[PDB]
RNA sequence: AAUUGUUAAGUGCUGAUUUAACCAAUAAAAAUAUAAAUAAUUUUUAUUUGUUUUUAAACACCAUUAGGUAUAUGCAAAUAUAAAAUUAUAGUAAUUAUAGAAAUUAAAAAGCACCAAUUUUUAUAAUAAAAAUAACGUGCAGUAAUUAAUAUAUUUAUAAAAAUAUAUUUUUUUUUUU
């Protein structure tokens, strides 16, 4: 098993919209079915990386986030 | 063939038969399994970095012999030659990285032989690294020789590289020991090896002259006995005299304070054919 | 200053950071270089948590300013030593010290009209000013401030 | 232009030569049992098995695992050519 | 600006006007001017100024500082201004001044053909060394292709106006075939030797000092 | 003792080359200021702002024009205020183009580059009444032509060089000069055709027929 | 939008209506920004529209 | 220019970087914030160098409200320019109860 | 020295295609 | 064309009047009174320079000089033909 | 110091040495198809 | 004001914000302007296509939810930027509106089959008279008040078509002005 760095950040940055202690889900919990694996750089918020709010491919064509 | 051409003026500048654009690197990327990397380094245009050349050779998965590794490190060595004195370290790091890539890849078939170690010793001689060339690479080549004989044998090129390293590093006794190892291995040396040995004897004679002006062997009268016999080794095997041989012999005789041998050598240079090489007039 | 570095280092024990700085200074001195200055800035909490070699986000970090005079090939050697260090999370190389920023890309007529000895002879704190630094602090050093500041607390001691 | 990645967040290498050469030929990844015998005291602090490759020709310090003995061996001699502890080989011929 | 940079390289105080205030100093007084005014060790008038009229005369230290200027400073200031601490531009100017010591007519001379030829050759060496480590720089290719033609022009006029210095430059730097015709078809019609007539160099060699013209 | 050969007009005129490494740098302003530094006020006499000749034999033979010149030894060189204008092929082509583009804009002075065949064509145009006057005519680099206007429009209507493409030059025979004097079946003193003789004298088409000569044709103007 | 996209009408409202007059003028300062966003981000645009 | 701004347009001044940036930390347009041409070159390298060592966040502006001069009052929702010419020098001589 | 026979085969195949150009279409 | 583009800035009110025909000095907190003058001036097809005093480098010099030309401290202020 | 220049790499144009050609400076006789008259065919042409 | 940076820099591919980006290399440097080609035969920053297989985790696309495909770095090939020379075309019918398109409209949008400048095939101990095919441009391919256009490259028999990947242009004035 490899590539933990590719889905994660180089350095942990904290946005001003999530202050303090930004809400991060556990990496052991899998995402939803047919969801999108977006990197931790091009994410709008860590709540959008929740497995229930993980955007799918058909939701990507209609909603941006 | 670029080395033995059967036509004069291989290239031209005509309107329709113009062929200089077809001589660049990339038209020989079609056949890299049959390619000769020595002529590729010598005769090609717009060649990349030799690290990128090694990346393209290992990316095509071609079975590189010792000649290919020697040609790639020879390209890196020519890059070391052309650069300035204060910019030699990074190209030597490129050389040691290419050597590591040639060691650890092992698929496509790549083997490091005595010519590749001689090219690395020549790279360290051009950079001026005694502790990196002699202690690491020469010892690794000697370990690979004493570990597996009959397939990894030190030729004259490896010892010529060692003598170049001993001349560029100023180490005198190690070069004489490598020439004695050449002699004891029952193989003839090159003329440049005897030129480097005469240069090392000149360095030793100049150091003895400085030490006696200021106030291994502390007896200088035997050193000429070890010096002029290197001139006797030119008439020993075949070893025809060249210009740098006359230069090193006159430098060695000037280091030993014998002007009659210099006046004899300047007439011996005009005997058969030697261009008289204005530093020879300096000596 | 010829070269300056802002070393961000992991808050390890005192002996490990001392050995790291000692090896950096030994690599500077062995290549024929001079240390102008080295200053420790304590442990601060940065806006971004850097990751070490084992991918652990560090909340705290130690900042060290290192001002050196080294040759450029030897500076490349020391920079390759520093950037591959296990404790150094990040280090920027201040190469705009002899010539100020905005001369090369700015006005073309104001390109050869500067003096490199103006910036080379002063320290890095006199080129890049801190928020506590100002011009009146520099004029206080030449004004014989010892005979003047002895009366500054004559009004607050009774209240 | 060219894209780069940092091996163990320290060693900036180019991305194409990393996937071919630099990443799978490191000491801590390709030879984990050999990298476990790395000497942490006598080696320099800017040299560690997360960035040092297999074919590092310069000799580094190795702390032996069977006996408590430190020695200097090359990394390519230890992995490619095959190397061990000098005290272990002099005790191996002494026993048998 | 490309001439003002070479003027700053060659001459000492061309940046400093009569008013003793630079163009960068008048807009940025805190960065260019001195911050501290110390009453200590005034050096006085330079009585050794005759040895250094140009910055090509003092390339031993950094910023073309002479040896007499560093007298009372410690070994750290003298080591920080040594040859090992010089930049790439300072080392290339030292290489330029090494030949300017050898081939100049007077001290403020920079446009002799023997000086211009070695300047073009050092520039071609710098551009070739940049194209070795970075072959994908397309501007340096055109600049090298222009500088080699200008070097050919400078050496081809140096061959005609001063043959001894040209032959010395050819012998010393191991470039014997640097003046060769590129194409046989153009050489076959005498177009390579028409350069000597078209540039005004056909009657340049003195016949009494080379051969016997009888 | 071997001496270096002076090659080119810059080394033969003795250029200082004060600017580092540049041989094509302009030199007239710095040399004029150094020559003004060379002169001194002698007290028991200085020079005037009138133009000067380096030799006494170079004075003009006209006694009225000789009042406007004086003898300066080495201060007679580097005279002038205007410099060489830029932005074509021939100085005659540029001299025609600048006058043609400045007569449409109704300007008073045109700064044209001063060569040998340019100021002679300007003198011939001033003789025929197409040019009102000149400014800084002794400058060997550029001089100003003061144009002539009469009742709103310009006196110079059409001014065209002989090298219409700027490259190909022409050599006029005296038969060509007699053709230009009698063109289209009339007697032409209206359109002025100017040539340069083998004696380097700039002569119009009337005086060329008068002494039965030809020359290299420069330009026409009417 | 219209049938040939000559004008676009973006329909908006607020949660609290009393804040609408705080969001009314500033949103009308974004019409050129919306037009540049349509020119940059949107390909196959029948006309560059007037924003309302 | 002012003597204190170009000396402090560096990585070690987080407020002087932030006084030329917007609320999200990015750049203003040229018509809104016109600047000296060297000051923008100083700012764009100072922000990147302070971000690189963690002295400045990659997103945001932690000194934004410190830089805005036109501040509304606590009992107001917008800023009005008529409060600039108040010039209240205590003409009615208000004495606080703690005095 | 070993890869000259395949290069000769490629050269003679190229000469054979140049002779195939005599055939024209198809 | 012959010069690289550069934003105009000045610490004096007189350089704004001598440069532009119609200059307006606004604040960002007053969008209604700014946009009404934007409607009136653009109706007569007049070129206009709007200077937002929010995020300017010479706010305190310009707020003093606008108090001398216009006695009321109210923004925006329209300036046509000096 | 040293000059490591080789004229073979200069003449054969290694490292991709590119000389920009001049702009329509051929000046040949075969392409010209017009008779050249002094002052051109129409010397003074006024655009009205 | 731009290009490149691996052994130098910045770097999540600086263009989301933003007419402004650290450092390194690159702005000039023979005679002659009349001189009858005084110069070179080189390169590609842009688009596709190849180069390798646990050897891109991802994102996107064609079979429908899962496979492959590529895509970005390293190299490489082809084409292209840019007028002029050479040959031919003179007139087309369109544009929308939170429906008086009852309006304004020639500032030239173009030259698988049909039409005989031509072309193809063959004779094995015998050596050319038999067959076939013109050259070039359309070609019913539409509508829903359907439908941005142009240029390059690739794939599908709706091929006079349709799809994919980039670039450029089109805004009607309430945003910008060296
Ligand atoms: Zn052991």
């Amino acid at each position: 098993r490899l590539d933990p760095f590719f889905l994660d950040e180089r350095e942990e940055t904290v946005l001003p919209s999530e202050l303090p202690n930004p809400p991060k889900p556990d990496p052991s919990t899998p995402l939803r079915e047919r969801a999108l694996k977006v990197p931790a750089q091009h994410r709008g918020h860590w709540v959008l990386r929740d497995p229930d709010i993980a955007i799918t491919r058909e939701e990507r064509r209609t909603d941006p986030w | 063939d670029p080395d033995r051409p059967h036509i004069k003026h291989i290239y031209n500048q005509t309107a329709l038969a113009r062929n200089l654009r077809y001589a660049r690197y990339g038209y020989f990327k079609r056949d890299m399994h049959l390619l000769d990397v020595d002529k590729l380094v010598r005769h090609a245009r717009l060649l990349p970095t030799p690290g990128r050349l090694l990346t393209d050779f290992l990316y095509q998965r071609v079975p590189l012999p010792d000649k290919s590794c020697a040609a790639l490190i020879r390209y890196q060595r020519q890059q070391i030659e052309m650069l300035e004195v204060w910019g030699r370290h990074a190209s030597f790091q490129c050389a040691v990285e290419m050597f590591e890539r040639m060691i650890v890849t092992n698929i496509p078939p790549v083997e490091v032989g005595v010519e590749t170690h001689g090219e690395m010793v020549l790279c360290a001689a051009a950079c001026g690294k005694w502790e990196e060339g002699w202690n690491v690479y020469a010892n690794r080549a000697r370990e690979l020789e004493k570990e597996s004989p009959e397939s990894f044998i030190l030729n004259t090129f490896f010892f010529d590289a060692l003598l170049t390293l001993c001349v560029a590093a100023g180490r005198v006794s190690e070069g004489i020991d490598t020439l004695e190892e050449v002699i004891k291995r029952n193989l003839r040396p090159r003329g440049t090896m005897l030129n480097k040995a005469m240069i090392l004897y000149s360095i030793l004679g100049e150091q003895m002259s400085k030490h006696e002006a200021s106030r291994y062997l502390c007896e200088p009268e035997e050193v000429e006995k070890m010096g002029l016999e290197v001139w006797s080794l030119f008439d020993f095997y075949q070893l025809p005299r060249t210009t740098a041989s006359i230069e090193a012999y006159m430098r060695m005789c000037c280091a030993f304070n014998k002007p009659t041998l210099v006046l004899k050598a300047q007439g011996f240079a005009d005997a058969s054919d030697i261009r008289l090489s204005i530093e020879c007039f300096h000596w | 200053v010829f070269y300056s570095f802002v070393l961000v280092m992991k808050p390890r024990q005192r002996r490990f950071t001392s050995q790291a700085l000692r090896e950096i200074g030994v690599a500077v001195y062995s290549n024929g270089g001079l240390i102008r200055s080295i200053t420790n800035e304590g442990i601060m909490r940065p806006y971004s948590r850097f990751r070490d070699a084992d991918n652990t986000p560090l909340t705290y970090a130690r900042y060290i300013i290192l001002q050196l005079d080294m040759g450029e090939e030897e500076m490349g050697k020391v920079d390759k030593i520093i950037r591959e260090h296990q404790d150094v999370l990040m280090a920027l190389k201040l190469n705009n010290l002899e010539r100020p920023v905005g001369i090369r890309s700015g006005n073309k007529e104001l390109q050869a009209a500067y003096f490199p000895l103006d910036t080379f002879t002063r320290l890095e704190e006199e080129i890049n000013w801190s928020p506590q630094t100002s011009a009146d602090i520099y004029t206080q050093l030449e004004m014989n401030w010892k005979e003047f500041s002895r009366t500054r607390w004559s009004s607050f001691l009774r209240n | 232009k060219a894209s780069h990645i940092r091996i163990a967040n320290r060693k900036r290498v180019e991305m194409f030569v990393a996937k071919r050469f630099h990443l799978p030929t490191r000491l801590a990844t390709a030879a984990p049992d050999i990298a476990a015998e790395w000497h942490d005291e006598l080696n320099p602090m800017h040299m560690y098995p997360a960035i040092i490759g297999i074919g590092h020709v310069q000799p580094v310090w190795w702390k032996c695992a069977i006996c408590s003995h430190s020695y200097q061996m090359s990394v390519e001699k230890r992995v490619v050519r095959g190397g061990g502890c000098p005290q272990c080989v002099v005790n191996g011929k002494r026993a048998v | 600006p490309v001439q003002k940079k070479r003027q700053e390289q060659m001459l000492y105080g061309v940046n400093i006007p009569e008013t003793r205030q630079m163009k960068f100093e008048e807009q940025h007084p805190l960065l260019a001017g001195a911050l501290r005014k110390l009453e200590g060790q005034p050096k006085g008038f330079p009585f050794w100024y005759r040895k250094y009229p140009t910055r090509r005369h003092a390339y031993e230290y950094r910023f073309s500082i002479p040896v007499e200027m560093l007298d009372g400073y410690n070994d750290d200031v003298k080591k920080a201004l040594s040859k090992g601490m010089m930049s790439i531009q300072e080392k290339q100017f030292a290489q330029e001044a090494m030949y300017m010591e050898r081939y100049a007519e007077h001290d403020f001379d920079t446009t002799s053909p023997a000086v211009l030829a070695v300047k073009r050759a050092l520039k071609c060496r710098v551009l070739r060394n940049h194209l070795l480590t970075n072959p994908h720089n397309n501007i340096i290719k055109t600049v090298l292709a222009n500088t080699e033609r200008k070097l050919n022009h400078a050496l081809r006029r140096l061959r005609k106006v001063d043959f001894k210095k040209y032959w010395e430059i050819i012998r010393d730097h191991d470039v014997q075939d640097i003046l060769q015709p590129p194409n046989l078809v153009t050489y076959r019609q005498g177009s390579y030797w028409k350069y000597d007539w078209n540039a005004g160099l056909a009657i340049s060699t003195n016949l009494a000092d080379v051969m016997d013209p009888r | 003792q071997g001496h270096r050969l002076l090659h080119g007009k810059r080394e033969r005129e003795g250029s200082l080359f004060a600017v580092a490494n540049d041989v094509k740098r302009d030199e007239r302003l710095l040399r004029q200021q150094l020559n003004a530094l060379l002169e001194e006020e002698r007290m028991p006499t200085p020079l005037v702002d009138l133009p000067g000749v380096e030799r006494r034999r170079d004075l003009p033979a006209d006694p009225i024009t000789r009042l406007f010149f004086q003898h300066k030894g080495d201060h007679a060189l580097y005279y002038g205020t205007y410099d060489k204008p830029s932005v074509l092929y021939t100085p005659i082509y540029d001299f025609c183009h600048r006058i043609r583009e400045a007569t449409e804009q109704r300007k008073r002075f045109v700064v044209v580059p001063s060569t040998i065949e340019t100021r002679g064509c300007a003198r011939v145009m001033h003789d025929h009444g197409l040019v009102a006057g000149f400014r800084d005519f002794h400058n060997d680099r550029a001089f100003a032509v003061e144009l002539k206007y009469f009742q709103g429009d310009s006196t110079i209507n059409v001014i065209e060089p002989c090298s219409y493409d700027g490259r190909t030059e022409f050599e006029w025979s005296p038969k060509m000069m007699r053709r230009l004097l009698n063109t289209h079946g009339i007697h032409n003193r209206l359109v002025v055709y100017i040539c340069r003789t083998a004696d380097n004298r700039i002569i119009d088409h009337i005086h060329a027929v008068k002494e039965n000569i030809g020359g290299r044709g420069l330009m026409m103007v009417h | 939008g219209s049938r040939r996209s000559k004008e676009i009408y973006i329909v908006w409202f607020t949660v609290d209506p009393g804040a609408r007059f705080e969001l009314e003028p500033r949103l009308h300062q974004l019409n050129h920004w919306v037009q540049q966003l349509i020119i940059k981000r949107v390909k196959r645009r029948p006309h560059i529209p007037r924003v309302t | 220019p002012s003597p204190e701004v170009y000396m402090k347009l560096n990585y070690k001044n987080p407020a002087t970087i932030s006084r030329f940036l917007t609320r999200t930390g990015h750049m203003y347009p040229a018509d809104i914030l016109p600047l000296n041409p060297e000051a923008v070159v100083k700012l764009r390298v100072a922000k990147a160098q302070a971000i690189r060592i963690g002295l400045y966040p990659r997103f945001g502006n932690p000194f934004w409200f410190r830089s805005q001069k036109f501040r509304p009052k606590a009992y107001q929702e917008n800023y009005d320019p008529t409060t600039y010419s108040t010039k209240r020098t205590v003409e009615h001589f208000a004495y606080n109860w703690v005095q | 020295t070993e890869g000259t026979q395949e290069k000769l085969a490629a050269a003679i195949q190229e000469h054979v295609q140049d002779a195939y150009r005599f055939s024209g279409p198809t | 064309s012959a010069t690289r583009w550069l934003p105009f800035v000045s610490s004096d009110l007189k350089d704004y009047l001598n440069r532009y025909w119609a200059v307006m000095f606004t604040v960002g907190a007053r969008p209604i009174e700014t946009g009404h003058i934007r409607h009136y001036v653009s109706w007569y097809c007049t070129r206009m320079k709007v200077v937002l005093l929010d995020h300017h480098v010479y706010v305190e010099p310009l707020r003093q000089q606008l108090q001398e030309a216009s006695r009321t401290p109210e923004l925006p202020l329209l300036f046509v033909n000096k | 110091t040293e000059w490591k220049l080789s004229p073979r790499d200069i003449v054969l144009r290694r490292f991709g040495q590119h000389t920009k050609p001049p702009g329509k400076a051929a000046l040949d006789v075969g392409s010209m198809r017009g008779s050249v008259i002094p002052f051109g065919r129409s010397p003074g042409e006024q655009l009205v």
